[PDB]
């Protein structure tokens, strides 16, 4: 049964993440040190997964983090989680359509792509895609037509596509270890000449870590989105033979298998061809071509187009479903809630989300969409971790204080006073890790210089973080039995939030601006319309 | 009588990496030597990335896309990207920009310590393994915040170009970390330059303080 749990996890986790991400990271953010970027992103994911195990344990009905938040924590928190999940699905659809279109375009040939270069130009690389992906828009419209018609993901074909994906991954790893050479992890100025006449290349230092540990951290922040999919283990639904013991082993084993796959594939990619000469549109096939195994481009083309499909469909199928769920609850506009009588599907929500994903794929680069999805997913996961941390200390439902009551409560089970102090402590602690990450990222050079203000704020914030975590620790936990519990509930959720926020802070200013605008639209919808028409009103 | 005097600056291997010449009487001509800090690193320690480059070799590395030659095949944009993650070294135009920044930033900098010509009281300073800078107080010159100086060291060392002047020279993919070395009065009275004197130079950085050895020597012939 544990074997089945780990299988479910590996299957649910996207297998197309490395095909599109490996090149973009290994060329723009990390080098061969992407091998390490995948590791950190794995660990950051594991901390999240364990929390999900408890979160899905707190609600007997299986569902998304939206439903769990709405039942447990309330309207606003659930709205924010669902809106982040909407962004994750929409932008994941956009990114996977980008990847699939790029792969097919390179396979068919550049002239097919060069039609866009002839007839279209956004002309704003910084805030707009250097090249619009019209064909990804065509893919998204086709798939939205299929989903509106009622076409649904097929289990058997998905299994077949996952098997072919894993076989091609094994072939890629074997070919990397056969043809690849360690010299590509030791490149110097002597090897800083690329055969193709491609300009504005980011040579960097060269070697194994050309862009430094900050580049490794930015890649890990960008690689966090690839490990998404382990939720299905926490939300398994079926009964488990040893829940709090089988669920965590399954989650960790699935994430370790995914890390092994990504490590092997990125290692092969960065060993066969120089990191700075990687093809962002299609890294793996071009890397094969560089080594003279050009025929392999077809095999990868067979695998990649399958794997990306299993990703795109996976993102596309639930994208309307969250919109429908929120619209029924009144959080989102009711016109999305309506379901066609002919299709028995939420046609309007599917069409709207498809159009948004198509626009995002058209106007924005692959890395921009990737980082926007990463920031949204990291915010959602940090919110889930905070939700578990808070709920562990609230009393089971049907201000002034004293230092003795705060530091040494004598009650054996959570009182409402204990719940309020834990709520306040969680809020203060969240703000304080935000400050810690700000100083560690914006004040990073200031910290290296040892300037008094930066070191003072850092030390004070870290010590007060420890103190707030301790005050949470001192409060009694809920005696309620759960099918799963995060082991170190005072520490592990806090470390999860810390890692998630730091990874978010690694993302570019453009990603933060896009995310801020998205959250602003979400809050405008909620405060202007959602509150008043909520079905619980 | 007037001779063809040549002042030569050599790497740690005592191979000439820079020189200037003039028809002057011996011990009367004391020009400002302007060797590049990167020339001193040719065939030098591995950190600088020039340990296999011969003296007088051209600056290695691909051109910056912002150079006066404009964009070209394989040009780097690292010369425009933030340099915070780069190592201060001489191996690339953007690494030379980072070295220029480190040598110019007030907090960072470089310091120089005397070699064999140091007084015996400086024996504790250490040999070439330490670049004669095993501990603070051995440094006699160089640009750092505490402005070290000596009444007996034979040279003073400073940056030659300002940051703004050096940035464009770096983007052109040329040698762009020129030092300015001036003979002190002690150096002007010293006459052992025929045998050459050697100094160690180390960057003041949050780390191992990478360094190199350089030398100054006089050659002369009839003219
Ligand atoms: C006054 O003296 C200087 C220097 O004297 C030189 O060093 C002494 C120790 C001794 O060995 C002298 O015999 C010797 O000349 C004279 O300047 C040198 O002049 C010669 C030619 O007369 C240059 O020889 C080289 O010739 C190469 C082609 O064969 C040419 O490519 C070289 O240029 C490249 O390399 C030099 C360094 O070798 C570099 O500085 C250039 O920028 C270029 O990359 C070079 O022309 C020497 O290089 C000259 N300099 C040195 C340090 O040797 C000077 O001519 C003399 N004047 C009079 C009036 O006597
Ligand atoms: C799943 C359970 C059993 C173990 C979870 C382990 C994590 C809590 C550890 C493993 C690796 C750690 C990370 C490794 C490296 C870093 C980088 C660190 O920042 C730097 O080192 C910055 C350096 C620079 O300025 O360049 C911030 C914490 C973080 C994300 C660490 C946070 C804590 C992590 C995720
Ligand atoms: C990177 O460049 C270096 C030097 O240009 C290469 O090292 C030489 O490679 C040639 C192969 O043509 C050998 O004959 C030499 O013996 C090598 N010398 C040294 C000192 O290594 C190196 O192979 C290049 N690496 C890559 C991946 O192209
Ligand atoms: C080092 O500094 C000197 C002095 O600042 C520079 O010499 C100047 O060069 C410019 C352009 O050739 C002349 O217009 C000035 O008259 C020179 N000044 C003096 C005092 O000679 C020199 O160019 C700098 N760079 C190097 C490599 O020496
Ligand atoms: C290199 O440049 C030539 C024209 O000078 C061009 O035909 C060729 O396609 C270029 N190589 C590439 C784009 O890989």
């Amino acid at each position: 049964n544990t074997y089945d749990l780990v299988a479910l996890g590996v299957g649910s986790t996207l297998g197309a993440g490395v095909y599109v991400l490996a090149g973009a990271v290994a060329r723009e953010n990390a080098g061969p040190a992407i091998v390490i970027s995948f590791l950190i992103a794995a660990l950051a994911s594991v901390l999240a997964g364990l929390c999900y195990g408890e979160f899905g344990a707190r609600v007997p009905k299986t569902g998304s983090a939206y439903l769990y938040s709405y039942v447990t924590v309330g309207e606003l928190w659930a709205f924010i989680t669902g809106w982040n999940l909407i962004l994750s699905y929409i932008i994941g659809t956009s990114s996977v359509a980008r990847a699939w279109s790029a792969t097919f375009d390179e396979l068919i040939g550049k002239p097919i792509g060069e039609f866009s270069r002839q007839h279209m130009a956004l002309n704003a690389p910084g805030v707009l895609a250097q090249t619009p992906d019209i064909f990804a828009v065509i893919i998204i419209i086709i798939l939205t037509g299929l989903l509106t018609l009622g076409v649904k993901e097929s289990a058997m074909v998905n299994k077949i596509f996952t098997c072919i994906n894993v076989l091609v991954l094994c072939f890629i790893v074997v070919s990397g270890f056969v043809k690849g050479s360690i010299k590509n992890w030791q490149l110097t100025e002597k090897n800083f000449s690329c055969n193709n006449n491609d300009t504005n290349v980011k040579y960097g230092e060269g070697g194994f870590m050309p862009f430094g540990f900050s580049g490794v951290l930015s890649g890990a922040a960008t690689c966090f989105y690839a490990f998404v999919g382990f939720d299905c283990i926490a939300t398994t639904g079926e009964e488990v033979k040893n829940p709090q013991k089988a669920i965590p082993v399954g989650i960790v084993a699935s994430l370790l298998i995914c890390f092994i796959a990504y490590f092997g594939v990125s290692a092969a990619l960065t060993l066969m061809m120089p990191y700075f000469c990687l093809d962002i549109d299609s890294p793996l096939p071009g890397a094969f071509k560089h080594q003279g195994w050009e025929e392999a481009k077809y095999a990868v083309a067979i695998g990649s187009l399958c794997a990306l499909s299993t990703s795109l469909l996976g993102s596309m199928f639930p994208m309307p479903r969250v919109i429908y769920a929120m619209a029924e609850d009144g959080l989102l506009f009711k016109f999305l809630a309506k379901i066609n009588n002919r299709t028995k599907t939420p046609v309007i929500a599917t069409v709207t989300s498809g159009a948004i994903a198509a626009v995002m794929a058209f106007l924005f680069e692959l890395k921009d969409l990737v980082d926007l999805m990463s920031i949204g997913t990291l915010l959602a996961y940090s919110l889930v971790a905070a939700c578990v941390l808070v709920l562990r200390y609230q009393p089971e439902q049907p201000e002034k204080f004293s230092l003795k009551s705060i530091l040494s409560p004598k009650n054996v089970e959570p009182s409402k006073f204990s719940g309020l102090i834990v709520n306040i402590s969680a809020g203060l602690l969240a703000a304080l890790i935000i400050t810690v990450c700000i100083v560690a990222v914006l004040g990073r050079e200031a910290l290296a210089e040892g300037t008094l203000w930066a070191v003072f704020v850092m030390t004070g914030s870290v010590l007060l973080c420890m103190l707030v975590t301790g005050i949470i620790w001192r409060q009694p936990e809920s005696k309620t039995k759960l099918s799963f519990k995060v082991p170190f509930v005072p520490v592990l959720p806090v470390l999860s939030i810390f890692v998630n926020i730091y990874l978010m802070m690694q993302l570019d200013q453009g990603t933060w601006v896009r995310f801020a605008v998205w959250m602003l639209i979400g809050f405008t919808i909620y405060f202007g319309y959602g509150i008043w028409h909520s079905e619980e009103a | 009588q007037v001779y063809n005097i040549t002042w030569e600056v050599t790497n740690g291997d005592r191979e000439t990496v820079w020189a200037i010449s003039g028809n002057h009487p011996l011990w009367t001509w004391w020009p400002v030597l302007t060797p590049d800090l990167c020339m001193l690193a040719l065939s030098g320690p591995p950190h600088w990335g020039l340990e296999y480059q011969a003296p007088y070799s051209s600056p290695p590395g691909p051109p910056c896309c912002s150079g006066s030659s404009g964009s070209s095949a394989g040009c780097s944009r690292d010369c425009d990207e933030p340099l915070t993650s780069l190592t201060p070294r001489c191996n690339t135009a953007w690494n030379r920009l980072k070295l220029d920044q480190v040598t110019h930033k007030s907090s960072e900098g470089f310091y120089v310590c005397p070699g064999s010509h140091r007084p015996r009281e400086a024996k504790s300073c250490g040999g070439p393994d330490s670049f004669y800078c095993a501990s603070w107080g051995c440094e006699t010159t160089g640009r750092v915040y505490w402005k070290p100086s000596s009444s007996w060291d034979y040279i003073t060392v400073d940056n030659n170009l300002t940051t703004s002047q050096a940035v464009q020279v770096c983007k052109d993919n040329k040698w762009c970390n020129p030092l300015a070395i001036q003979f002190t009065n002690a150096g002007k009275q010293v006459t052992s330059w025929t045998t050459g004197h050697y100094w160690g130079l180390r960057l003041y950085v949050s780390g191992r303080d990478p360094g190199l050895t350089f030398g100054i020597r006089l050659r002369y012939q009839n003219l």
